[PDB]
RNA sequence: UUCAAAUGAGAACUUUGAAGACUGAAGUGGGGAAAGGUUCCACGUCAACAGCAGUUGGACGUGGGUUAGUCGAUCCUAAGAGAUGGGGAAGCUCCGUUUCAAAGGCCUGAUUUUAUGCAGGCCACCAUCGAAAGGGAAUCCGGUUAAGAUUCCGGAACCUGGAUAUGGAUUCUUCACGGUAACGUAACUGAAUGUGGAGACGUCGGCGCGAGCCCUGGGAGGAGUUAUCUUUUCUUCUUAACAGCUUAUCACCCCGGAAUUGGUUUAUCCGGAGAUGGGGUCUUAUGGCUGGAAGAGGCCAGCACCUUUGCUGGCUCCGGUGCGCUUGUGACGGCCCGUGAAAAUCCACAGGAAGGAAUAGUUUUCAUGCCAGGUCGUACUGAUAACCGCAGCAGGUCUCCAAGGUGAACAGCCUCUAGUUGAUAGAAUAAUGUAGAUAAGGGAAGUCGGCAAAAUAGAUCCGUAACUUCGGGAUAAGGAUUGGCUCUAAGGGUCGGGACGAUCAACUUAGAACUGGUACGGACAAGGGGAAUCUGACUGUCUAAUUAAAACAUAGCAUUGCGAUGGUCAGAAAGUGAUGUUGACGCAAU
RNA sequence: UGGUGAACUAUGCCUGAAUAGGGUGAAGCCAGAGGAAACUCUGGUGGAGGCUCGUAGCGGUUCUGACGUGCAAAUCGAUCG
């Protein structure tokens, strides 16, 4: 809103640091079955709903 | 800001011990009837006002350049 | 098969009555020892208009007995009192208009309004603009006085209610018609929410006894009894008549 | 024409929010967000402006001397100097009168 | 500018370039106050000038 | 000139609301638009502020009135009446 | 939309230039509120996504970016919400918001190792939450970034809280003096308590004034046109917060005593309750001058040039006009059975409790001086792609600024500043379509029905019937005129003076001559009318998404209940509620 | 049976905001005329109205137009209030 909570200003810090793609070396990993970021979110398609 | 008209105030506020620095401002105002003349603005920096002296004459310019304390930091334009 | 407007109302969410710009409960001085042996005079500051209220206010002002302030008031200024007037107030006091006496100190009679039902409720009967209580006559014996109130009953009242001597200010408003829907609007948005109104026979059956039919008609008698229940209660209740008077 | 922005974040017209274009020393045109006016005092008695009072909005009367705020009278800044005349003339009347009314209960408590 | 030249000279005024009434083009309480004004400075200027007297002035302001 | 034969300030109403409505209107317009004679100051400058509430221009007295008419005829009944109880009270 | 160049493996779509257009200032411009949340910006980059394509991107990958004592929040209260005391409920919990409660904190004595000891009253206000548009302490200008700025830098201010010295002021008439007065000032003691003011308020109408804009003259620069004409067309010529002096309609004061009534507004109010007049006092909206400040900013001209990148010089001035536009404001006027918030907060006055006098004896709302001002928000979009609608959806979504012409006009049409040139394209012009049009003669014969379309249309001047609630009907009906050009007349302000003259300045109206393929509200824009019946009085309202109506409402009329131990209505109950901040000219039910 | 919704919409309340240019011309006011008295009349001024033409806004009459596997689970254009 251009003024916002504190509160959301904190969350919206998160999702902005969660926001990335899969690290490279977590692949190499033994055992390793996670292949993306399953968990990927974009302003453009999905909302955070606060 | 603040005009001053006298010149023994402007003295006294020249040596006021929170009054550091003065600036003097040559101004050119020229015109054909009135006056082609030379003025001349002494700005005193005080804590809270700038104190702003206006001489149109440059003899008494010169005296109070020459009656300025030395303690003062003047810058000249 | 609905719950009804009339018993929607006793709710009161929507049909409380608009407060904002009201000057303060209308109510006479509580009654004190000054009143109780003497009088104490006021004075009139101001008369004002109150909102949704026919009659104007008096602003009146009184010296506290016991600590060293003034008192505001809010009397119903009755016709003829004007700003700058002393009013006085109590058992001793003149019989002049504006002035608060108990109904035993006037004679038969006099014209009084903001008269106490009981002595010191600060006044029950005859507010309204135009209307006044008339004295109509004295039982020293059981300390109670006869009046005549505005809707014509006869009632019989303590000696020591108070009155003010007069008639309430602002009568005949309701001699001019409103001549248009609007100002019936702002009349009733200042006072509550009971406007515009639709009529039951233009309802349908759920909402309204008298909803329904493949005309607009009541369908049964709209006399209703007292011993009705809500949701019955629409029409002429507990009517002892109908009908045009005299014919 | 050169047209202006509101420089606070209220965007709506409110008497809060009231502006004018000034021109600035950089040659262009900019709102100035300009404050709501002072009322005048007004007398306690008649309510008329009290002269020789400042009008400033009431958390500025804190800031100027006593000289801006009242007249050199009794009641100098709240009464207009008339109303004060009034008060002054009515109460050595009724005072004056009470001497005489005692003066004349006093009288006609010797008649028995 | 050209064309505001010619309206000063009285060009393109006719009936066929007027499309707003008169009163909307110039109010008649516009000409009237001018009018008012004009008869009121005169009649001002002649009192204090001593050219008629206050009881002349007084009818001429009332007429 | 004659601008209206008989409709008087009720000409803001046109054509609507029946020609006796607009006619009782009319009397209480009249009276509640008039100017009254100040009882204190004896000048013509008493008007009305709002229903029953009348100042005077000058000398600013305000007195409780009649709700489109300075004083009702029930109002001077009910001062006669008062006089005339007070003074048989003190005689 | 087009041409060319650049880039690239690849260009209808990217970039640059050129051209052609559009939005045309209730914008396709510049900002914001809700919402979004990084979409902002840079670098790299095109597998997926973009109604085709793509070297581009609100995509993908990696990073950078949001700086406050003064802008908000934070504080106040609004309609409301809601603990406590207490009551109800098996209970989850419900009522109620000051109540049937033992409901608290101010100053002053203070030995300042240290916090208190007894004093004597001070209202009785009952928690708290409730506004990023209501109230409210205080900041502006210039510059600066890839992206931040009223926040950063430079300069110049202001407020609050605190501390505190000097100067000034005042005092041996202790707590100032002047003015007839309205009142004036650099100050010029003042507790409890009380009173008053500000905060603090509708709407509309014309009038006055201000500001910004629009228009315009002269001059000092720069650019364009220059076959011809054009002392020409375009453009720069600016001045913040704050401060000092000055400046006002209204209001008030002194003198004076008014009928031959006078003064006076566009609007008819005012005067023996003291007018006109003469002279004064005051609010400082607002404007002027000065400081701030030319040192800034703007526009140019000469040299040097990626050597941190510059340097040097000049000018930046003086006028006019107004039913102009936008906006602020003042004094008024109209309107109401409508009279159009509250609190925090600040100040003044009344009162007189205490305290205070001679090389520092008090106090200082006077000047100057010292210190500090926390927290959270701050990027960007704000929509035919940043929000909601399953989406990059022709829908929906609050608000500020608003240039020139035409014209009554924020209409339509064209243009300037700014912005955009986006929506798959190429080729060809069958039928049938959708949208836009035209039509000989007839003129509603069509059809359920003139549906649809056409006709009318602006302005000026003529001329207007029945009927009517006398207000209307009415633009009734029905006619004439309208371009261009050249003129003519009327309608003003100042100043001279002690009957006009001289100067300055608008745009309205009327008339005449001439003129043309008889055209002329030349595009745009813009009533069809009349005679009757049914029906609802009218204005208004509803079936969001098949019904706008004769339906609903309405004023008006009538009826019914009720005097509070009450009527109507609510609740499981209640020491519980709505009407009710009410009282028959009222509330409730029809 | 127990819960969740008044971000849509219905209604009240509180606090804000928004609404060109024209037509008509109520009261009040000023001047004048006719009349023996009653009284009547004219010209101005003024700017009223849940008046009127008509922008923005609000709405949604008709084409029973477009669309009707839509731009859209209600929109588009013109005509309209
Ligand atoms: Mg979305
Ligand atoms: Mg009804
Ligand atoms: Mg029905
Ligand atoms: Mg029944
Ligand atoms: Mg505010
Ligand atoms: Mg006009
Ligand atoms: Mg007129
Ligand atoms: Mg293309
Ligand atoms: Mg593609
Ligand atoms: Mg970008
Ligand atoms: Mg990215
Ligand atoms: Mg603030
Ligand atoms: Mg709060
Ligand atoms: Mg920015
Ligand atoms: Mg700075
Ligand atoms: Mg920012
Ligand atoms: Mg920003
Ligand atoms: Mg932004
Ligand atoms: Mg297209
Ligand atoms: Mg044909
Ligand atoms: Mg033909
Ligand atoms: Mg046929
Ligand atoms: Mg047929
Ligand atoms: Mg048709
Ligand atoms: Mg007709
Ligand atoms: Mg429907
Ligand atoms: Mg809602
Ligand atoms: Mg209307
Ligand atoms: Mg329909
Ligand atoms: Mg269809
Ligand atoms: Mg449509």
């Amino acid at each position: 809103a251009a003024q916002k909570s504190f509160r959301i200003k904190q969350k919206m810090a998160k999702a902005k640091k969660q926001n990335r793609p899969l690290p490279q070396w977590i692949r190499l990993r033994t055992n390793n079955t996670i292949r993306y970021n399953a968990k990927r979110r974009n302003w453009r398609r999905t909302k955070m709903n606060i | 800001a603040r005009e001053i008209t006298d010149i023994k105030q402007f003295l006294e506020l020249t040596r006021r011990a929170d009054v550091k620095t003065a600036t003097v401002k040559i101004n050119k105002k020229l015109n054909k009837a009135g006056k082609p003349f030379r003025q001349t603005k002494f700005k005193v920096r005080g804590s809270s006002s700038l104190y702003t002296l206006v001489i149109n004459d440059a003899g008494k310019a010169k005296k109070l350049i020459q009656s300025l304390p030395p303690t003062l930091k003047v810058n000249r334009l | 098969g609905r719950v009804i407007r009339n018993q929607r109302k006793g709710a009161g969410s929507i049909f409380t009555s608009h407060t904002r710009l009201r000057q303060g409960a209308a109510k006479l001085r509580t009654l004190d020892y000054a009143e109780r042996h003497g009088y104490i005079r006021g004075i009139v500051k101001q008369i004002v208009h109150d909102s949704g209220r026919g009659a104007p206010l008096a602003k009146v002002v009184f010296r506290d007995p016991y600590k060293y302030r003034l008192r505001e008031e809010i009397f119903i200024a009755n016709e003829g009192v004007h700003t700058g007037q002393f009013i006085y107030a109590g058992k001793k006091a003149s019989l002049n208009v504006g002035n608060v006496l108990p109904l035993g100190s006037v004679p038969e009679g006099t014209i009084v309004s903001n008269v106490e039902e009981k002595p010191g409720d600060r006044g029950a009967l005859a507010r309204a603009s135009g209307n006044y209580v008339i004295i109509i006559g004295h039982n020293p014996d059981e300390n109670k006085t006869r009046v005549r109130l505005p809707s014509g009953a006869k009632k019989v009242i303590s000696s020591d209610a108070r009155g003010v001597i007069g008639v309430i200010a602002g009568g005949g408003r309701v001699d001019k018609p409103l001549l248009k829907a609007g100002r019936a609007f702002h009349k009733y948005r200042l006072k509550r929410n009971s406007w515009p109104k639709t009529r039951g026979v233009a309802m349908n059956p759920v909402d309204h006894p008298h909803g329904g039919g493949n005309h607009q008609h009541i369908g049964k008698a709209s006399t209703i009894s007292r011993g009705a229940v809500s949701g019955q209660k629409a029409g002429l209740i507990a009517a002892r008549r109908t009908g045009l008077l005299r014919g | 024409a050169q047209r202006v922005t509101f420089r606070r974040r209220n965007p709506y017209n409110t008497r809060s929010n009231k502006i004018k274009v000034v021109k600035t020393p950089g040659g262009i045109l900019r709102a100035q967000h300009v404050k709501k006016l002072a009322t005048r005092p007004k007398c306690g008695d008649c309510g008329s402006a009290l002269q020789g009072i400042s009008t400033l909005r009431p958390r500025q009367y804190a800031t100027v001397s006593k000289t801006h705020k009242t007249v050199s009278r009794a009641y100098g800044g709240s009464r207009c100097a008339n109303c004060v005349k009034e008060r002054i003339i009515r109460a050595f009347l009724i005072e004056e009168q009470k001497i005489v009314k005692k003066v004349v209960k006093e009288q006609t408590e010797a008649a028995k | 500018r050209a064309h505001a030249q010619s309206k000063r000279e009285g060009r393109h005024s006719g009936y066929g370039k007027r499309k707003g009434t008169r009163e909307a083009r110039l109010p008649s309480q516009v000409v009237w106050i001018r009018r008012l004004r004009v008869l009121r400075r005169l009649l001002a200027k002649y009192r204090d000038a001593g050219k008629i007297d206050k009881h002349l002035y007084h009818v001429l302001y009332k007429e | 000139a004659k601008r209206t034969k008989k409709v008087g300030i009720t000409g803001k109403y046109g054509v609507r609301y029946g020609s006796s409505l607009r006619r009782q209107v009319k009397k209480l317009e009249i009276q509640q638009h008039a100017r009254y004679d100040c009882s204190f100051c004896g000048k013509k400058t008493v008007k009305r502020g709002a229903a029953g509430i009348w100042t005077c221009s000058c000398c600013k007295k305000t007195v409780a009135g009649g709700a489109y008419t300075v004083s009702t005829a029930a109002a001077a009944t009910v001062r006669s009446t008062i006089r005339r109880l007070r003074e048989m009270v003190e005689a």
